[PDB]
């Protein structure tokens, strides 16, 4: 595959770095060449400096020979105009376009799913990060919560502690009885999840259940944490303010944002949350507003350092739990065994919702997971198929794969079950490098 | 610094070099003539030494190493490749002479110290050409392979095979043509080796003077011009079909190389005519067209001896020797883009004098050049001059006379390497120290001067 | 008509201010409300605060009920996306859209007139300004040069400084197209007939063929010596474009104040010399021979520095000065003074916009002197029966008070107006209003009124 | 003379530009070298880039060998510290120092003339400008009002209009006769000879010299005292602006338009009794809304030169009675000559003058640069006795005054006696005279020495 990525900025960067991971031909266009310097240096791909919405620039990038236009810039209007120009001048095949502005996708259908604005797929990255966080909150004790088939099946993840599990694997399963374990990570690489495995401490376990009986599973799993009441988020940016406006209903939320105008505007744009203008660092604001009575301290400013640091401080002044957003990987590794309870890298949301459009039609949802090295996909499917006649245990999945669930219209079915036509299959790759195989195994 | 992982690649290269000694040893048994005992002795001592390096290491600890490597690849290989020329008592010659021959061969310098090679083993001649061919690989895959270890864009092995194809399908495509204007197959392979790697070596002691057929003269011309031109630009060949046409006249480097070549020929020819230096106004054309292209594109092949040539011509040629080859080809002057840029920069400097409050920018293709590369170009030219005058002094001090040392440096710093000055060309019997000096001169000439100069700055370490 | 104007700031301002003069319902949307306050105060129209490319905002402005969407902002991408959204979400009738970027209207046909980007008309305002200037240059001594029927007839303007002779007697000498459409003596013009005394210091409006215009200009007064050396201060859009154009037929020095802008300018045009520095400092000016320069064109955004720089440049002795003065009051301040020609870039865009607010029977309209007067190219798309004009003669038509026919275009022929010629089907009529307020009459007078 | 000028900025620029005109050795130090480039190119003087308060810099500049340290920078603290360091490290002779902050010169005596802070003379440049404007206001119809002997004699300047002058001088003078004599009258570029019988042409700039008491009366019965100013509007709330405001705000009603918000907001409390308007000096809106038609004088005092001139012309179109524009660029001042601008105030005519008082020796006590700066008007004492001095004792038409010079007045203690060709110069008396060309000033200086 050869992709043109519009925008070497925030997202298009990581997007290039990842799509280069699988062997593809990547050309990346950008406004300013300094951001181009770095990925030119690093990832060995072709780079085009110039306005990413001009015909001559798209041409210079190879709009004619491309198979996919990943239009991800800061501006909505330029992304749209880009899809338009590429479509009516080069007939560029697959057109993904980042749209941030809410009052565009308000009439998403009337404005995109027509030949008016030729956008094939929209992809709003920040909304995904906020969704990720929101889920992490409404499911206490989770390290990651990804929902697949219209939020009906849910892959969930949880650390084994010195207290909670520590019993026979399929023997504890006898008690609960609608859920199977997709995978269990013990050190760096996982282990075979079957009926007779010993539960060690500090393991990362992956449930896959119905999205209804998941908070319930979380309950009789003996680790539903006490519901969060008081929430404080620092950074009033896109992700911050959006997570705010969402959480502001079910929860009480204090929001500390550093820019005055941004805060003042935040103050009217969202009723029912309290906007504090100031720094995420000063013990003053924190203690004066009871950083000790707060249930979760969520850091969401762009400076990675002040995020990690502010979080650590807030755990010292005694916040219950802290959620830090750390985009630089090296840092995420730096603060591993430490005080930070959960580190949220906002790549796990976008790499994931972009890969859904670089992988074929047989896969509708994909979701990058552990370190990004593993993958989890939702694949749709009597003569033409290798699947639709067999049972779950009867189809030959690639090495290190596990089917987890099946969605029949509105039903959710968690070793014996039978795959039917127009059914969704939620499965879990331990090594994403074996995804093209799964792809073939689900093709007519 | 970690030289420990560098030795891995070095030994691996001595072994990779050993397995090319079986190539003219396969001509020491094929062609009945001569002695190939050395080549099979060398294939052994090299494989042994090399593997004695590779084995006690095995560590792929993947800047300053990139440099140290791209000086080792020549300094080591050009020393090792002097081993056949030692043990062989067929052209029995001094050790310093052997080194001169090996380094000159591997550099694609093309300056021999063995006179009377017309009557020698078909193997020791093939080795001589094979060296040039092999180095002619280096000089163009180091216009690609350097990027991971070093920086061109610090101022992808997709194309490592893809270059070897444009190279192979050129040496083959030439060998056929040479043997179609009727050389012996041996002489038509071993001359495509030299003509594609722009090296200058021959089987005949008078080089391209065997058969004064304008067929071969005007073939060598046309294959020199192609070989003397930017393999990365040629790479518009395998990628897609024959959509070559526009790419060439697009890039202004090439566009300049063509003007240079034409103008140079024109003046040469027209003066060979005005001076009545040739019986027929055809041989004038022939000799001019072959000589300008050969001498200026750093080839070295000679078809005349400049008997009736007005002195102005071999001199102007020896000077045009300073600028030869689309950048990233097998040539090795201060490559064409350098002179283009230089002229641009100086023109600018001349403009600023008039209107000094004005903003002038250097324009090549579309985008301007940054003031970090203009600096680098100028520094390079200066350094070049420095090196030249230094080695000219080193030679005049060695014993050589003034004009001869001048021709010598001017021939080894660009890698020509005929004397070309005033008929004092022959290196065989030059001073012994001078030979070493000239070896240095062509190492500088290969490495574009900087990447060896920095090796002796204190700043390099550590 | 009720128009929605997207974009207050630079263009939408004067556009609203002008369309409000004529009785229309104007709603104007803009990014920041500070730009909205001013025209809210002044011109009595409805104002919409919000991003001018959001469906809900277009709604708030009345995209459903409108007859015209003047999408003219700073950003191209938003103007286009605005037209797109307006068309497929509100089916807003008339969608003009300001496009700056040249490599868009490079495929003007392929990208807009294909219903891909639903733009009815493109309008590049700065291009109009540069073309205006360029014309003012290639016709030395002109104060204004507007060409109509595919640049075949041309209304031209010149201060009387050569003349001073019998009005209808100089017209005979010596073979001859042009007639005087109007002559401004003090504040209002006078009836130009066979018996007008030609006063000095009047502003005269010739109307001739676009070929024999430099020739008319020749037998006129003082055909001024062709310009060789040109210097422009301000390296902005209007400026840099005027540079890139003029740089062929002329030698051009361009002084721009910001370094980066100048530096990038330096590679964008291979025939002019780019100077980083201020349009003010006498040093650079004299150093670059501001005394040997033929025309000094000021094109920076600060109005004051434009006028001042021009006057300074006329003191150190540039031959002629062209100043761009966007605030009218200033244009009036610098009247009898040193400034040779003042270029208001409203007369360029208001004019090329009004061609799309008035009906099809007029193809070109052009605001002129103070903007109160107007000059239009009207087509007579009727029959001797259905139309009230065609078939008749010039002296026979009941023209609105203070109007005068000037020329007529039959295919590729240009026939200047004498009282006898006959108006035909598919003919163009270049006529001249002294007061724009009697334009609806001209519009009605050229429409196939239903005689049944 | 060799002077070191600390600060090549706003004032130090013109100061250098002028002291270089007369043949002197000027070395000029400055914060940033960009301002230094310009005068280096232009005026032939030595330039020193570096912090203008550091020992090594003073050294590099020649604090040791100089005769005067003109310490005129932006910061007070650095100017003071500079004189301190230069005095205790080089014993640098004549140390003038620009001080702006009012609560320093609140203790002017207690802090400087005590050898604590070794400043010989302080010189606050803006106060001169505000004073100048203020005077131009309290003398309607004046183009310039310079006072000499403790404000006892006054040189004044006024343009000829269609109403007041325009008649034969010695036939019309009887109608207003009388103590004042005309020192000079500019008709085109250079003046003409003023005696008992010279003829008056139109559109001339006239320079009176009378008692400072009997001048406002003289201004009246001369046929041109204009009706008293009531309502004043000033654009630009900077130092000159805000200070002129605080002074005028008592005797007058004042509206002040300043462009920066914070500046306006702070201005609003810094001066009680004036109305502060935040907005641009250009917009016709604010002007008409605030009765730019009822305003007696429109004084432009923003730093942008162009916008000052333009805004003033605009304010005269919407009908302000009079306009006062501040124009620091000379070329502009000449550009706007015969036009609508009633009076152009170059804030060099205020500082060059009060600085030149310290480069000319003791025999000249007050100096005042005037018309184009090429001309001068000085108060020279004939410090001597009947024997030692060549000036004292002779008569006016009898003393060999330099070419293009004119005696104007003589000051005896608290008495003021205007100069006729016969008068007697006495010991320790002051002589107010007028050069049309400054280059013959070293002559006047020598001419008054023992
Ligand atoms: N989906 C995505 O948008 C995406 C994808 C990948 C990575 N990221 C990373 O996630 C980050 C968050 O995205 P966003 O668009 O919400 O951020 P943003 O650019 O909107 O900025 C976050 C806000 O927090 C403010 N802030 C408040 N207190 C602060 C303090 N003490 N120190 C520093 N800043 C403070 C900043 O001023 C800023 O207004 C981005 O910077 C981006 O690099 C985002
Ligand atoms: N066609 C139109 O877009 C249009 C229509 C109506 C009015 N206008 C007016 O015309 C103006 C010019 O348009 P533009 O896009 O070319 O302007 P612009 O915004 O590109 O700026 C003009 C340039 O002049 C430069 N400049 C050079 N010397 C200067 C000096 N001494 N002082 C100040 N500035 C200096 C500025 O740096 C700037 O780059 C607009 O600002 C607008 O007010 C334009
Ligand atoms: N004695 C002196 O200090 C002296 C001596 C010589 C020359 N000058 C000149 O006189 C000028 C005035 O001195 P200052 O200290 O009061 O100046 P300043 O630095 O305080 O600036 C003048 C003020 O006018 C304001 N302003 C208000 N409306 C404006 C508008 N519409 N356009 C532009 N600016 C506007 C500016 O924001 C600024 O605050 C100085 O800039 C200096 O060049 C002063
Ligand atoms: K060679």
């Amino acid at each position: 595959m050869k992709i043109i990525i519009l925008g070497a900025g925030q997202v298009g960067g990581t997007l290039a770095e990842n799509l280069v991971g699988e062997n593809n031909d990547i050309t990346i266009v950008d406004n300013n060449a300094d951001r181009l310097r770095e990925l030119q240096d690093k990832y060995d791909l072709r780079v085009v400096n110039g306005h990413a919405s001009h015909p001559d620039v798209l041409h210079e990038a190879g709009a004619q020979d491309a198979d996919m236009l990943v239009a991800v810039t800061n501006t909505d209007e330029t992304n749209m105009a880009a899809c338009q120009v590429a479509f009516t001048l080069f007939n560029t095949p697959n057109r993904v376009a980042r749209i941030r502005s809410p009052e565009y996708l308000a009439e998403k259908e009337a404005l995109f799913k027509s030949g008016a604005i030729p956008v094939d797929h929209l992809i709003a990255p920040e909304e995904l990060v906020t969704s990720y966080i929101e889920r992490l909150i409404q499911y206490p004790g989770a390290l990651q919560v990804v929902s697949f088939a219209e939020q009906k099946v849910s892959l969930v993840a949880v650390k084994a502690y010195y207290g909670g599990p520590l019993v026979g694997n399929a023997l504890s399963a006898l008690r609960e009885h609608d859920t199977r374990v997709a995978a269990i990570f013990r050190q760096g690489r996982p282990i075979r999840p079957q009926g007779t495995t010993i539960i060690e401490a500090d393991d990362e376990v992956f449930f896959v259940a119905a999205s209804n009986h998941i908070r319930s599973v979380m309950s009789e799993l003996q680790r539903l944490e006490k519901p969060y009441r008081r929430i404080m988020i620092v950074g009033g940016g896109n992700i911050g303010a959006s997570l705010a406006k969402r959480l502001e209903q079910t929860y009480s939320v204090k929001l500390i944002e550093r820019d005055y105008q941004r805060a003042e505007k935040l103050s009217e744009q969202l009723e029912n949350t309290i906007v504090f203008c100031g720094d995420a660092a000063d013990q003053e604001l924190l203690t004066e507003e009871n950083i000790d009575q707060v249930d979760v301290f969520i850091a969401l400013t762009n400076e990675d350092e002040t995020n990690i640091m502010s979080a650590m401080l807030a755990k010292r002044m005694g916040a219950k739990k802290v959620m830090v957003l750390i985009q630089r990987g090296a840092y995420v590794d730096l603060v591993q065994g430490g005080v930070i309870d959960v580190a949220i890298s906002p790549q796990q949301a976008t790499i994931s919702a972009l890969l859904t459009h670089v992988r074929r039609a047989d896969i509708v949802n994909v979701s990058s997971l552990r370190r990004g090295a593993a993958e989890a996909i939702e694949a749709v499917a009597e003569t033409t198929s290798k699947v639709v006649g067999r049972a779950i245990g009867d189809i030959k999945l690639p090495p290190g794969t596990t089917i987890g669930a099946v969605v029949r219209g509105e039903e959710v079915l968690i070793d014996r079950t039978v795959i039917e036509q127009d059914d969704h299959v939620v499965m879990f790759l331990v090594d994403k490098k074996y995804v093209p195989d799964v792809e073939a195994l689900f093709q007519p | 610094m970690q030289f420990r992982s560098i030795i891995r690649i070095v030994g691996l290269l001595l072994a990779l070099f050993s397995v090319t000694m079986l190539a003219p040893a396969l001509v020491a048994l094929l062609y009945r003539d001569g002695a190939g005992v050395p080549f099979v002795t060398t294939f052994f001592v090299l494989l042994f030494c090399g593997a004695m390096c590779w084995f006690p290491n095995r560590r792929h600890k993947h800047s300053r190493d990139g440099f140290l490597i791209v000086v080792l690849f020549w300094t080591v290989l050009g020393s090792a490749g002097s081993l056949p020329f030692l043990i062989a008592d067929n052209p029995n010659i001094s050790v310093t002479d052997a080194f001169f021959e090996s380094f000159s061969a591997l550099t694609t310098t093309g300056a021999t110290v063995i006179v009377g090679l017309d009557e020698l083993p078909k193997a020791i001649l093939f080795y001589r050409q094979f060296l040039q061919w092999f180095g002619g690989m280096g000089i163009i895959v180091l216009a690609v392979a350097i990027l991971p270890v070093l920086g061109i864009g610090g101022m992808i092995a997709e194309t490592a095979k893809a270059l070897w194809y444009i190279y192979l399908s050129l040496t083959i495509a030439c060998a056929v043509a040479f043997w179609l204007a009727g050389m012996t197959p041996f002489d038509a392979i071993s001359h495509s080796f030299s003509t594609i790697a722009i090296g200058g070596f021959s089987t005949h002691d008078a080089s391209m003077g065997y058969f004064d057929s304008y067929a071969i003269n005007l073939i060598t011309v046309v294959f020199l011009l192609i070989s003397a031109c930017n393999f990365t630009l040629h790479f518009a060949a395998f990628a897609s079909g024959g959509v070559h046409p526009k790419y060439y006249w697009k890039d202004p480097e090439f566009r300049a190389f063509i003007f240079i070549q034409v103008l140079l020929f024109l003046v040469c020819f027209l003066l060979l005519l005005k001076h009545h230096s040739y019986t027929s106004p055809y041989d004038a054309f022939d000799q001019a067209l072959f000589q300008t292209v050969s001498i200026s594109t750093t080839a070295g092949f000679t078809t005349t001896g400049f008997a009736d040539w007005p002195l102005f011509l071999p001199v102007l040629l020896l000077f045009s020797s300073f600028i030869g080859g689309c950048a990233g080809s097998t040539g090795g002057g201060m490559k064409v883009i350098r002179i283009l840029l230089l002229t641009l920069q100086g023109a600018r400097e001349l403009k600023r004098l008039v209107h000094p409050r004005a903003v002038y920018t250097i324009k090549v293709g579309g985008s301007a050049l940054p003031q970090r590369v203009v600096d680098a170009v100028w520094g390079f030219f200066s350094a070049y001059a420095l090196v030249f005058v230094v080695c000219m002094l080193g030679l005049i001090a060695t014993g050589m006379d003034e004009l001869s040392a001048f021709s010598a440096v001017a021939a080894t710093l660009n890698n020509l390497g005929p004397g070309l000055g005033e008929v004092a060309l022959h290196f065989g019997d030059v001073n012994d120290k001078a030979k070493w000096v000239l070896i240095v001169s062509m190492l500088f000439g290969r490495l574009e001067i900087f990447t060896l100069l920095i090796l002796l700055t204190p700043t390099f370490w550590r």
